[PDB]
RNA sequence: GACAUGAGUAACAAAAAAGAGUUUAAGGUACCUAAAAGGUAUCUUAGAGUCUCGCCUAAAGCUUAUGGCUACGUCAAGUAACGGCCUCUAAGUUUAUAAUCUGAAGAUUAUGACGAUGAGAAAACUUUGGUACCAACAUUUAAAAGUGAAAAUUGUGCAGGAAGGAUAAACCGUACCUAGAAUCUGAAACAA
RNA sequence: UCUUACUAUAGUCAGGACUAUAAAGGUCCGAACGGGUUAUCGUUGCAAAGAUAUCCGAAGAACUAUGGUAAGCGAGUGAA
RNA sequence: AUGUAUUAAGGAGAGUAUAACUUAAUUUAUGUUUAUGAUAGAGGUUAUCAACA
């Protein structure tokens, strides 16, 4: 699961998406949503966006 | 925020947690 | 049958107040004794020495105390100096391993041994009152009475803080009779000399007062040959 | 009827006809502890 | 640790003198493990005999 | 004689002269008359230096960054037999 | 609990027990407070006496740590394991 | 047994007389006006009034 | 000495056998032990969409 | 340089034993040292120990193990096992050693005694709970401890009835597109 | 495998036995009070104790074993006030040695080794064969007396009563339970 | 590790009575202990062999403890 | 289940960073290729953001 998490930003050990990025949901009720990432989580492959 | 994964954590990833519910209470008020 | 005593404010014979119940001190309930007016009572009918030096003993992990005339204790003083205080608490031997000497008590006279087994049978007394009778605790200080049948018992054991006060309540007088006394009937009476060697100078402090006859020392003869060094507080 | 045959017994009786070195050092207790062994048993003796 | 100390070289090789105490290399590894490459020549050629 | 019968035997479990030590290691040997002399030629010391005016502590600060050792074109970098001579005739030669 | 205190030796051996002469463990915070170990590469540069010096103060300092992981739990003190264990 | 026991007899045996009878012997307390049984003494002041007179007596 | 050696690497291999043998029944304890405990979470998302 | 004893002879230069100095028993002299030591240690070995480690000089040392409890490998599955013994050691010291007295609840908030205090209260109760469940039994609805919903439906039901608040339908059951 | 029936039935009867107060912790209700809290009373769960009464008592008591699915802060150079380990051996055992016998396996004799339910210096300081022997039975003996052991003395009866060795303090055990009130065996919290 | 026999090392048998003995008896009455005569109860029992009373032996061919030996083609052990 | 290839002594106890395994229980190095791979940053415990040999 976490190598698809990531499969549009590479691979779970190359990983492209870094905290500082502006990112936009493309899923769930808040799509469109743009926001700014504050932490990202490595072991389940998850962002925060506050 | 397990019962279990509270204790064997440090107070440094602790208090974090203790800051995100005071910043948490702020916003609602 | 047997008649338990209350904890009431009580005279004193000794010249301190032994207890805080204590209403007088050096009071004369009775007359002198026919020791007690004698200036140097000797050993008429025991053995040379015996009486000139008073033995100490206690556990060091529950408090249980033994007083022995010898500088040794035997598998006699622990079934007729221990009491039944409850089941598994009474040991069914002397472990070499946990009894050490307490204290020993030195009289001035190196002959008068009469006044140390009167020393001895007082504490003995007093020790048996501190089991038995123990009214003075029951609501008060370690409450006893407050407590379950076992923590009681375990209370029971620990008789170490309360030998120690016994000591200084029989060597400034207290007990009725006591040879401790001196009195010259000339009426003026005084304390005889009495020395009390501790191998921890902070078990003296369980005694809120001594007497100004009695003169405290460290260590106890016997001790430094088996490589047991005394607890001193100073340092 | 079943008895209670194990009333009274020791554990030095055990070690000495069911421990280790009763079937080690004797040729029918090598078979048994290979047919244990075969099976894949962890306690191969008492 | 300050950096001072932890930059101090103070190792120098020697040749006829062991690193440390021979005793020392009993306790670094085990004398009798089935797992030691290291031989003596006295145990080789025992072997060999 | 159930579940607990197949446990593996313990010295506090039973008597009659079942003795398991602790692999403490022989200090001496025993006597004829059920006595111990201890020899200390097998009794262990153990050597602890003189640690006042030891600036090392087991912490390094984490401002200087763990760096490994770099031995370029050798296989055997820090096991090299002739590094380590080559490094002892330059530095000590004598001993 | 109530007799006087004995005087008991400043420079006694087993004050090397203890972190705080009067909490024998460390606070957390305080505990954290450490730089990372020695790589191997740092310790090559070190003789025999450094090396053997170094050892014993790594075994002071896990006895430290063990006796301070006691007394926090029988004392029931807090928090403090997790701090620890990276320490050790 | 010889038979297992219909759902209709079980039914019979364990409802047709032996529904809960509802206590109707009710009324309420002189004292605080609470819900007690017919003569018989309020739970409520009794242990208030058992303790009032244990501390000024 | 080559029949030394033979010892060696013999005991390499039985060591390794057993280690692996010990991690697969410990990777395969923790899998259930964790998808247990994610189930949880399937389980409240089931219970509100219904 | 003469140590009070007999020293051996076999020098150990980098042991890997870990040494746990514990609290002392309440009725327990000052002159009594209690340690935590490795199965295999000797009465001979801590004496060694303590004075070329820690300078401290001590004239017996007594000793005792303690077994641990037989478990299964994994809890509550698996074989039936026992871990290894612990040793306990007691050193009569030349010089008393007295350990200061546990801080108090109340300044024992530098180890955040608070939170930890609450975590394990919880950790109790569920135990508790267990151990009811253990037995065959059930919580009775009667004693269940009312948690903060329980009391903020019963502070509203006292508005309701007073007539301090209107009832009114809900709005935030579902989200409906023709809400009605 | 799940769930019915009997059935909310039997059973919770070792012919010891209970009664009335007090109290701790946590929690649930009602009232006081609406500033939360606290107080008063009551109930549930888990305990503790006082007065009275009864039962057991050469036990259902105390101290310890065999043993233990009870629990791990149980602490010893030795004697007084301790066992193991260790030394010595019995009954026996032996994939030890030698010889011998033997379809193989193996068996036998000798020696060695191992093997307690036995024997092992000293201490309230300590390190030949009746000139006999320590099976039974009886008798006598630590001198104020009595009683119970230990060891020894003497004798009796026939059923005629081991072996061997000698003569500065490690390691292991030490907690709790002893079966009428929570622990051993009886499938179990069993009137055995 | 039950049980039968044997074997080694040990232990136990209140008190009283008769008999030639102070002690010589498969002697007597009777506890502990060991048996299991008779009756009742129990029979999904407290118990896959128990309870109560009654009865028998109780210095012996006795009882008991810790070990050891002998059993499954041929039969080990057997006061049968 | 069969087939193919390779190999030719197996288990247990206790302990340990609970993916990491032996009291060193996550050792230390070499070479090559690294998104046209293989099949111009952040990150040493906030770790092991690298696979092969
Ligand atoms: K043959
Ligand atoms: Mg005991
Ligand atoms: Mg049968
Ligand atoms: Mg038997
Ligand atoms: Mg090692
Ligand atoms: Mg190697
Ligand atoms: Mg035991
Ligand atoms: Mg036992
Ligand atoms: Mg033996
Ligand atoms: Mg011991
Ligand atoms: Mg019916
Ligand atoms: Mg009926
Ligand atoms: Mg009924
Ligand atoms: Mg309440
Ligand atoms: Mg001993
Ligand atoms: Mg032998
Ligand atoms: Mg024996
Ligand atoms: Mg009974
Ligand atoms: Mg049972
Ligand atoms: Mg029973
Ligand atoms: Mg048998
Ligand atoms: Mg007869
Ligand atoms: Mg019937
Ligand atoms: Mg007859
Ligand atoms: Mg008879
Ligand atoms: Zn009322």
């Amino acid at each position: 699961e976490r190598k698809a998490r990531v499969a549009w930003c590479g691979s779970p050990k190359f990983l492209c998406i870094a905290p500082g990025d502006r990112v936009v949901v493309i899923e769930g009720h808040h799509k469109d949503l743009i926001g700014t990432i504050e932490k990202l989580n490595t072991r389940n492959m998850t962002v925060e966006i506050q | 925020w397990s019962l279990f994964g509270w204790g064997k954590q440090k107070v440094e990833e602790r208090n974090k947690v203790k800051e995100e519910l005071k910043q948490s209470e702020l916003a609602r008020t | 049958s047997t008649h338990p005593t209350t904890a009431i404010p009580k005279p004193t014979t000794a010249v301190l107040k032994t207890s805080p119940l204590a209403e007088e001190t050096a009071v004369e309930l009775k007359s002198p004794s026919r020791l007690q007016l004698k200036s140097e009572p000797g050993n008429k009918g025991n053995p040379k020495g015996h009486g000139d030096r008073i033995w100490a003993f206690h556990h060091i992990e529950q408090g249980q105390v033994i007083y022995s005339t010898k500088p040794v204790i035997s598998h006699q003083h622990l079934i007729r100096q221990q009491p039944f205080t409850g089941k598994n608490l009474v040991p069914r031997k002397i472990r070499k391993d946990y009894w050490r000497p307490l204290a020993m008590i030195e009289l001035a006279g190196k002959d008068q041994g009469a006044v140390g087994r009167s020393v001895y049978q007082k504490l003995r007394e007093f020790k048996k009152r501190h089991e038995l009778d123990w009214a003075n605790e029951a609501e008060e200080g370690r409450k006893l009475m407050h407590k379950s049948k076992r923590e009681r018992g375990q209370e029971l054991n620990d008789q170490k803080p309360n030998s120690v006060a016994d000591m200084a309540a029989v060597l400034a007088g207290a007990g009725k009779g006591n040879l401790m006394w001196q009195v010259s009937r000339l009426v003026k009476r005084q304390l005889r000399r009495a020395t009390v060697y501790w191998t921890n100078e902070q078990d003296k402090f369980h005694a809120r007062e001594w007497s100004d006859n009695v003169s405290h020392e460290v260590g106890i003869p016997g001790e430094a040959e088996k490589k047991r060094m005394p607890i001193r507080m100073s340092s | 009827g079943p008895r209670p045959t194990m009333s009274g017994a020791t554990r030095l009786v055990q070690k000495r006809r069911h421990g280790f070195l009763s079937r080690v050092k004797t040729k029918n207790g090598q078979k048994t502890l290979k047919r244990r062994l075969a099976k894949g048993r962890l306690r191969l003796s008492a | 640790t300050l950096r001072i100390d932890v930059d101090e070289k103070t190792f120098v090789p020697t040749l006829f003198r062991p690193p440390a105490p021979q005793q020392v290399l009993d306790e670094l590894r085990n004398k009798y493990s089935i797992f030691r490459t290291r031989h003596t020549p006295e145990y080789i050629a025992k072997k060999e005999q | 004689g159930l579940k607990y019968r197949k446990l593996r035997l313990t010295t506090k479990d039973v008597n009659k002269g079942f003795y398991k030590g602790n692999r403490t290691g022989s200090m001496g040997t025993h006597t004829s008359y059920g006595t111990y002399k201890i020899d200390y030629t097998k009794v262990r010391t153990y050597v602890c230096p003189d640690l006042t005016g030891f600036k090392l502590t087991p912490f390094v600060s984490k401002t200087i960054r763990p760096v490994h050792d770099q031995f370029p074109g050798d296989k055997l970098g820090p096991k090299n037999p002739a590094t380590y001579l080559a490094r002892w005739k330059s530095e000590n030669g004598l001993d | 609990e109530e007799l006087p205190p004995i005087q008991v030796d400043e420079n006694h051996g087993l004050w090397d027990f203890f972190y705080d002469r009067e909490t024998v463990a460390m606070a957390p915070l305080e505990h954290t407070k450490h730089g990372r170990a020695w790589t191997v590469s740092e310790l090559r540069k070190k003789s025999w006496d450094d090396l053997h010096r170094l050892w014993w103060v790594c075994v002071k300092e896990r006895n430290r740590i063990a006796t301070a992981n006691w007394e926090r739990t029988k004392s029931e003190l807090g928090f403090g394991l997790a701090e620890a264990n990276e320490r050790d | 047994p010889k038979k297992k026991t219909s759902h209709m007899k079980k039914r019979h045996r364990q409802m047709a007389g032996k529904a809960l009878k509802d206590v109707t012997h009710l009324n309420r307390c002189p004292a605080c006006g609470n819900l007690k049984r017919m003569h018989h003494l309020c739970s409520t002041c009794l242990g208030k009034l058992k303790g009032f007179m244990d501390r000024n007596g | 000495m080559d029949k030394l050696l033979r010892r060696v690497r013999m005991a390499e291999g039985m060591v390794a056998r057993r280690a692996q043998r010990k991690n697969a029944l410990l990777k395969r304890i923790t899998e259930r032990k964790q998808n247990k405990k994610n189930g949880e979470a399937f389980t409240e998302a089931i219970q509100q969409r219904k | 340089r003469n140590a009070p004893f007999r020293v051996g002879k076999k020098q150990i230069f980098l042991p890997n034993h870990v040494i746990t100095f514990v609290r002392p028993l309440p009725k327990q002299p000052p002159n009594l040292a209690t340690f935590i030591v490795p199965l295999e240690f000797n009465k001979l070995d801590l004496r060694d120990y303590l004075y070329h480690v820690y300078n401290v000089e001590v004239t017996g040392v007594r000793s005792f193990v303690n077994q641990r409890m037989h478990e299964q490998r994994h809890g509550d599955v698996g074989n039936w096992r026992r871990p290894k013994s612990q040793k306990m050691m007691i050193a009569e010291l030349a010089k008393p050693f007295v350990w200061p007295k546990p801080p108090a609840e109340d300044a024992r908030e530098a180890f955040d005694y608070a939170m930890w205090k609450k975590q394990k209260t919880a950790q109790e109760q569920d135990t508790k709970f267990q151990g009811i469940r253990a037995q065959g039994e059930v919580v009775p609805p009667s004693q269940f401890e009312v948690t903060k919903d329980r009391k903020a439906i019963k502070a509203r039901q006292s508005k309701f009835l007073s007539g301090e608040e209107t009832w009114a339908p809900g709005k935030v059951n579902a989200f409906l597109n023709s809400k009605i």
